[PDB]
């Protein structure tokens, strides 16, 4: 039986949040702090800071208890 | 076994766990050391076997006394003498007041005795940390935690896994030198010497790279002047930054002309020209010591 | 060093306390110094085995022979022994000891690991953790700073490696001593000189106090190749020991 | 994530009713354990309640001042970490400023703001700040015990933060969202001093502030819910975040800071009552 | 507390002790960690702050291949963690000689990993001490990722990043020249490294020292120049080496199909940005290809000379 790829499925009960490829396509990187290159070298992004600020903010927005 | 009352317990280590207990016949309080022979795959501990040998043979006035060795079928007891507290508990509760120099220069030659006693006896403590030097209530200061402990009548191979600390590290182990000797003991005493006297790490280093750059930003990088032989070790890289050594007008500014040298002949690049404990017994520096 | 003089002269005081009592193999109701010698031969194959280093050799030798001089055991026990000294050297000496599954390996399970850890148990508690012991290959270390041949050192040290077999002759003399007569011995053979004056004052020997342990590893090493344990040549017939082993004693010692 | 987290599982609840029932619990639950020990003593739930509040208002100054400058997560952490404690336990059982103490030590070391012990008491007579801290280490483990071991708080600055980003992206009908920030940060502070914690999401808070800001300044954004959040589609649920961000609003609007007076009668009572 | 009945000992070491336990109330055995008070300097600290990592960490986890938190009891002086009881690791089998990994196996176990590791990622959470005897084992051969004691949050800009980085065989080398900043790689370079493991049974790159391990990963896989690596010099503890030419990948592991070398250039790349993720790890052609994992239920389970005197 060979394997196949599922992507994960967890409801985050919000609005959806883009991509993080497409971040700086459609513009978030304009308004976050650029990256210093030695965060570069290591390997960190401003990507990644916009995609957890999306995420935090986006998350149980629709949800009730 | 059934003597002695535990009062509480104290530590608990990679092997032992550590108790401050009261002796029922005397009432003195010691620290009891307990490590369970039983679920040990190979016996008794090797460190706890070499701490015991070389404890036996140490009696002097600045080393903790092994009082007693209690050995059962499952359960293993080493008795020491109890101090209260380390010197780096010392130097953080009398931080932005500062340890008086009289106090510094006391601690200093006591702990300079003990080492020496501990190398005329071809020992290598290894371990010489703030944490593991224990002071009591009258003045005194005490080397302690010999479970790193190494005698030395043949030589010693470094060991990775067991070593000192980042901070009080010397760097010819930080270079990856085959063996010890007892230069790296006299490079941690005078890091601790720095420590004491400026309330802060001499070489706060990260790592092992960012411990080495310190040192070379703090008293230059070595050549094959200062220190023969160096490019020839198995860490040395031909590419480390050159930085020009700081003169120690900045780097332990309260300390006097004979203090600047003793801890310059502390810190030397070459572990042959180091210092000893004995020729440092002997430096100027100590001629007005008395206990405070 | 400054206390190099200091660590000689401890190494003196030590190695009185730590001497084993002589004649305990009279004593013995069972073992004799033929199986001694079995021993030692085969403690000598297992460091080789494992890549242990002469002084964890030394120092299980040294701790047979002090246990052995106020305890009984029987023959089948002896091989137990001999495996229990070698593990506690290679815990004291060693920077990480074999497993103790290595050492009942080693024995083809001839002991439960749980024998051979009573067994330690019960020899620490003979020698009272008395375990940094004065040997000889020490004693070698430090009269070899007064020289620089690597020939002589490996002599010396092969020669010193021989003195353990045999306990009869060698058991009545001390650590410094037997160094000293294997030290002078490899310089006559390789180079001919004698006895330096330097180690005559460091360690206040002269040729007439050696002389007895002179003459007795003299005679070993003429006669050791009938000998009938012979790991110890092979150990030193390798090129990293200089292949020694295989050299020409002197016919003659004057 | 907030959305699989243990504070929305546990820690969120679905009135102030369910609130108020369990620290009515709480403090009959104490008075019954000093009834079978062996009158006029005893808190009423709303006096604890008033201590709690000055407790925490306390904590907050306590937080401002210390020293190095603590981030605004360990305070917010610090700040859920008490009102969690003293939703199922009583002020008259254990003091509250050991409590906050605690708290805060706790949130430190759980945000991993790395300070010593030492420089930790140091922001407190050197005697006193002995005691303070053999206390501390005792109730570290109570309050972790009674936080039923969920410890990673999620607070409203981030969201805050995200929010802020999406608006400066995604809404150019909005100028400057930045001079939205300020006004926003007030009212989130308000926020923080109801039980808006225990009773809504992060997003929810954040959001409720931002458009509270928003309107304050004169300008509406229901365009922003509707299209840029695309909730037209779904208007049920935009119906359900505009009831709850006006039960937020009302909630801020109803706090009733504590009296000087009124808290000094009532620590009178609490010092008594731990005598 | 006093549910628990200890019936077996499982390990010590500088942290916790671990022993194993019967639950007496479903009558499942557990894993007990008594966490250690260290040494007497550190016993003014309150609750150990590894413990607290373990327990804030795994509370907010719930995944089939990541270890789960039962329970956390704990006595006001000692605190004791309450486990799942796996009876191996990946390290046993690793050093098991008796038994043999076929490909198969290897692909399950690189796939549960990355199964794990993509669950922990897209929660925010580096696990920053993997290596094969954190990936624990059970009778039913599901992997587990275990030892949280090192994990940390990233993704705010916050340089809360103190050292406290995995054991060098496995250190990423941007982890190396002393990083502050970092992502996801540095659990990506651990995960190749396994799999070196893995496919050869001894570790990939042994050094014996942070300079020594450099060494080793720039003799290897050839030292990188600033096309591969963009902003390398900017990093703090950067040391220039000499342009080791490196040995070619399939040389290395010669048994390796082309799939496989390709997943394992991806998880070695020396930029940090350009280095695989587990999402697109998981998607590589190598996991879809035939043979499929060996299912977790068949997965494999663990002189002289005598004298006479």
């Amino acid at each position: 039986a060979l394997y196949e790829y599922q992507p994960l499925q967890i409801e985050t009960y919000g609005p959806h949040v883009p991509e993080l490829e497409m971040l700086g396509r459609l513009g978030y990187l304009n308004h976050v702090r650029a990256a210093s290159p030695q965060d570069l070298a290591g390997g960190y992004t401003s990507s990644l800071a916009c995609h957890r600020a999306l995420q935090d903010a986006f998350s149980g927005l629709f949800w009730q208890p | 076994m059934e003597n002695f009352q535990k009062v509480e317990k104290i530590g608990e280590g990679t092997y032992g766990v550590v108790y401050k207990a009261r002796n029922k016949l005397t009432g003195e309080v010691v620290a009891l050391k307990k490590i369970r022979l039983d679920t040990e795959t190979e016996g008794v501990p090797s460190t706890a076997i070499r701490e015991i040998s070389l404890l036996k043979e140490l009696n002097h006035p600045n080393i903790v006394k092994l009082l007693d060795v209690i050995h059962t079928e499952n359960k293993l007891y080493l008795v020491f003498e109890f101090l209260h507290q380390d010197l780096k508990k010392f130097m953080d509760a009398s931080a932005l007041t500062g340890i008086p120099l009289p106090l510094i220069k006391s601690y200093l030659f006591q702990l300079l005795q003990g080492l020496a006693f501990c190398h005329s006896h071809r020992v290598l403590h290894r371990d010489l940390k703030p944490q593991n030097l224990l002071i009591n209530t009258e003045g005194a200061i005490k080397l302690a935690d010999f479970g790193l402990a190494r005698a030395f009548g043949v030589p010693v191979r470094t060991y990775t896994h067991e070593v000192v600390t980042l901070w009080y590290r010397a760097p010819e182990i930080l270079l990856g030198c085959k063996y010890y000797s007892t230069a790296v003991d006299i490079w941690s005493l005078g890091c601790i010497f720095a420590e004491m006297v400026t309330r802060r790490a001499l070489f706060p280093g990260d790592s092992e790279i960012d411990q080495l750059f310190r040192i070379f930003r703090t008293l230059g990088t070595p050549d094959e002047v200062v220190w023969p032989g160096v490019t020839s070790m198995p860490d040395y890289k031909p590419s480390f930054p050159k930085w020009a050594r700081q003169d120690f007008s900045k780097v332990v500014p309260p300390l006097d002309e004979d203090g600047r040298s003793l801890l310059s002949q502390m810190l030397h690049y070459d572990p042959n020209k180091r210092i000893s404990a004995k020729a440092a017994l002997a430096h100027p520096f100590f001629q007005d010591v008395t206990k405070p | 060093p400054d206390y190099h003089e200091d660590i000689h002269t401890y190494l003196r005081e030590m190695e009185v306390k730590c001497k084993p009592k002589v004649g305990y193999m009279k004593k013995q109701p069972d073992i004799t110094n033929s199986m001694r010698a079995i021993l030692v031969d085969w403690l000598v194959e297992v460091g080789e085995e494992y890549k242990l280093q002469n002084e964890t050799l030394h120092l299980a030798v040294n701790y047979i022979d002090r246990f052995l001089s106020s305890m009984s055991v029987l023959r089948g026990k002896l091989q137990l022994v001999g495996t229990a000294a070698m593990l506690l050297a290679s815990k004291f000496e060693e920077i990480y000891p074999p497993e103790v599954a290595e050492f009942v390996y080693i024995t083809d399970d001839t002991y439960t690991k749980k024998q051979v850890l009573r067994m330690e148990h019960l020899v620490l508690k003979v020698l009272t953790f008395d375990l940094a012991a004065p040997t000889v290959n020490q004693f070698l270390t430090q009269y070899f700073l007064h020289q620089a041949n690597c020939k002589v050192e490996s002599l010396a040290m092969f020669l010193g490696e021989l003195s353990l077999i045999d306990a009869d002759p060698y058991l009545k003399y001390l650590p410094s001593v037997i160094a000293g007569a294997a030290f002078h011995l490899a310089l006559y053979t390789v180079t001919g000189q004698s006895w330096p004056e330097s180690l005559i004052r460091k360690t206040g020997y002269t040729l007439e106090s050696l002389k007895p342990c002179l003459m007795d590893l003299h005679q070993t090493y003429l006669k050791a190749p009938q000998h009938a344990q012979q790991s110890i040549r092979e150990k030193y017939k390798n090129s990293k020991y200089h292949g020694v082993s295989l050299l020409n004693p002197p016919e003659t010692l004057n | 994530m907030y959305h699989n987290s243990s504070q929305k599982r546990h820690w969120t609840f679905s009135s102030e009713e369910q609130l108020a029932r369990l620290r009515a619990d709480a403090n009959r639950k104490f008075r019954c354990k000093a009834v079978a020990n062996g009158d006029p003593v005893f808190l009423e739930p709303h006096e604890e309640m008033t201590l709690c509040k000055y407790y925490e208002k306390r904590l907050l100054e306590f937080c401002s001042v210390f020293k190095p400058a603590m981030p605004r997560s360990v305070v917010g952490t610090a700040c859920m970490y008490f009102k969690r404690f003293y939703l199922n336990n009583s002020v008259m059982e254990y003091h509250p400023r050991i409590i906050m103490l605690t708290c805060a030590f706790l949130a430190c070391k759980v945000d991993e703001f790395n300070v010593s012990s030492p420089q930790f008491v140091g922001n407190l007579s050197p005697l006193g700040q002995e005691k303070a801290l053999e206390q501390i280490l005792e109730y570290e483990l109570l309050l972790i015990q009674q936080l039923n071991f969920h410890l990673i708080v999620h607070n409203p600055y981030r969201p805050f933060e995200g929010f802020l980003i999406d608006l400066k992206t995604r809404y150019p009908i909005l100028e400057n969202p930045e001079i939205l920030r300020k006004t926003a940060d007030d009212f989130l502070n308000r926020i923080a001093l109801t039980d808006a914690y225990l009773l809504y999401t992060p997003s929810q808070i954040a959001l409720t502030a931002i458009l509270s800001s928003a309107s304050r300044a004169g300008i509406t954004m229901e365009s922003y819910l509707s299209e840029s959040l695309m909730l037209k589609e779904n208007r049920t649920c935009l119906s359900q975040l505009l009831d709850i961000m006006k039960s937020m609003r009302n909630l801020v609007k109803k706090y009733e800071p504590p009296r000087s007076e009124e808290v000094a009668v009532l620590k009178q009572k609490l010092e008594r009552c731990h005598s | 507390a006093k549910r628990y009945e200890k019936l077996d000992f499982l390990g010590e070491g500088q942290f916790a002790t671990v022993y194993k336990a019967r639950d007496k109330n479903t009558n499942q055995i557990v894993a007990i960690k008594k966490i250690k008070l260290g040494h007497r300097s550190e016993a003014k600290d309150g609750i150990n702050r590894t413990a607290l990592r373990e327990i804030k960490l795994l509370q907010e986890l719930s995944h089939p291949n990541i270890i789960g938190l039962l329970d956390a009891f704990g006595h006001k002086s000692n605190i004791s963690l309450v486990f799942d009881f796996m009876e191996t690791d990946l390290e046993v089998i690793i050093k098991d000689n008796s038994l043999v990994l076929t490909p198969s196996h290897i692909k399950a176990y690189m796939l549960m990993t990355l199964q794990g590791l993509e669950y922990l990622h897209q929660h925010w959470i580096l696990h920053r001490d993997l290596k094969p005897n954190n990936l624990l084992l059970d009778e039913n051969g599901v992997l587990k990722l275990a030892d949280f004691g090192l994990a940390k949050s990233f993704g705010s800009p916050n340089r809360a990043y103190t050292h406290q980085v995995v054991t060098r065989w496995y250190r990423a080398p941007e982890l190396l020249f002393g990083a502050r900043m970092y992502g996801v790689g540095v659990d990506m370079w651990a995960v190749g490294c396994i799999l070196a493991e893995l496919l050869l049974r001894v570790p990939f790159l042994p050094g014996d020292s942070d300079l020594d391990q450099l060494t080793r990963i720039f003799e290897t896989l050839g030292t990188p120049t600033e096309e591969q690596w963009p902003d390398m010099c900017s990093l703090p503890d950067y040391v220039t080496f000499k342009s080791f030419p490196g040995i070619p990948l399939h040389h290395i592991f010669s048994a390796a199909g082309d799939d496989l070398l390709d997943l394992i250039q991806g998880l070695f790349l020396f930029n940090p940005c350009a280095r695989i993720t587990a999402t697109q790890a998981l998607k590589m052609k190598y996991f879809s290809n035939r043979p499929g994992p060996t299912p977790g239920c068949q997965l494999p389970r663990p002189l002289p000379k005598k004298l006479i005197f």
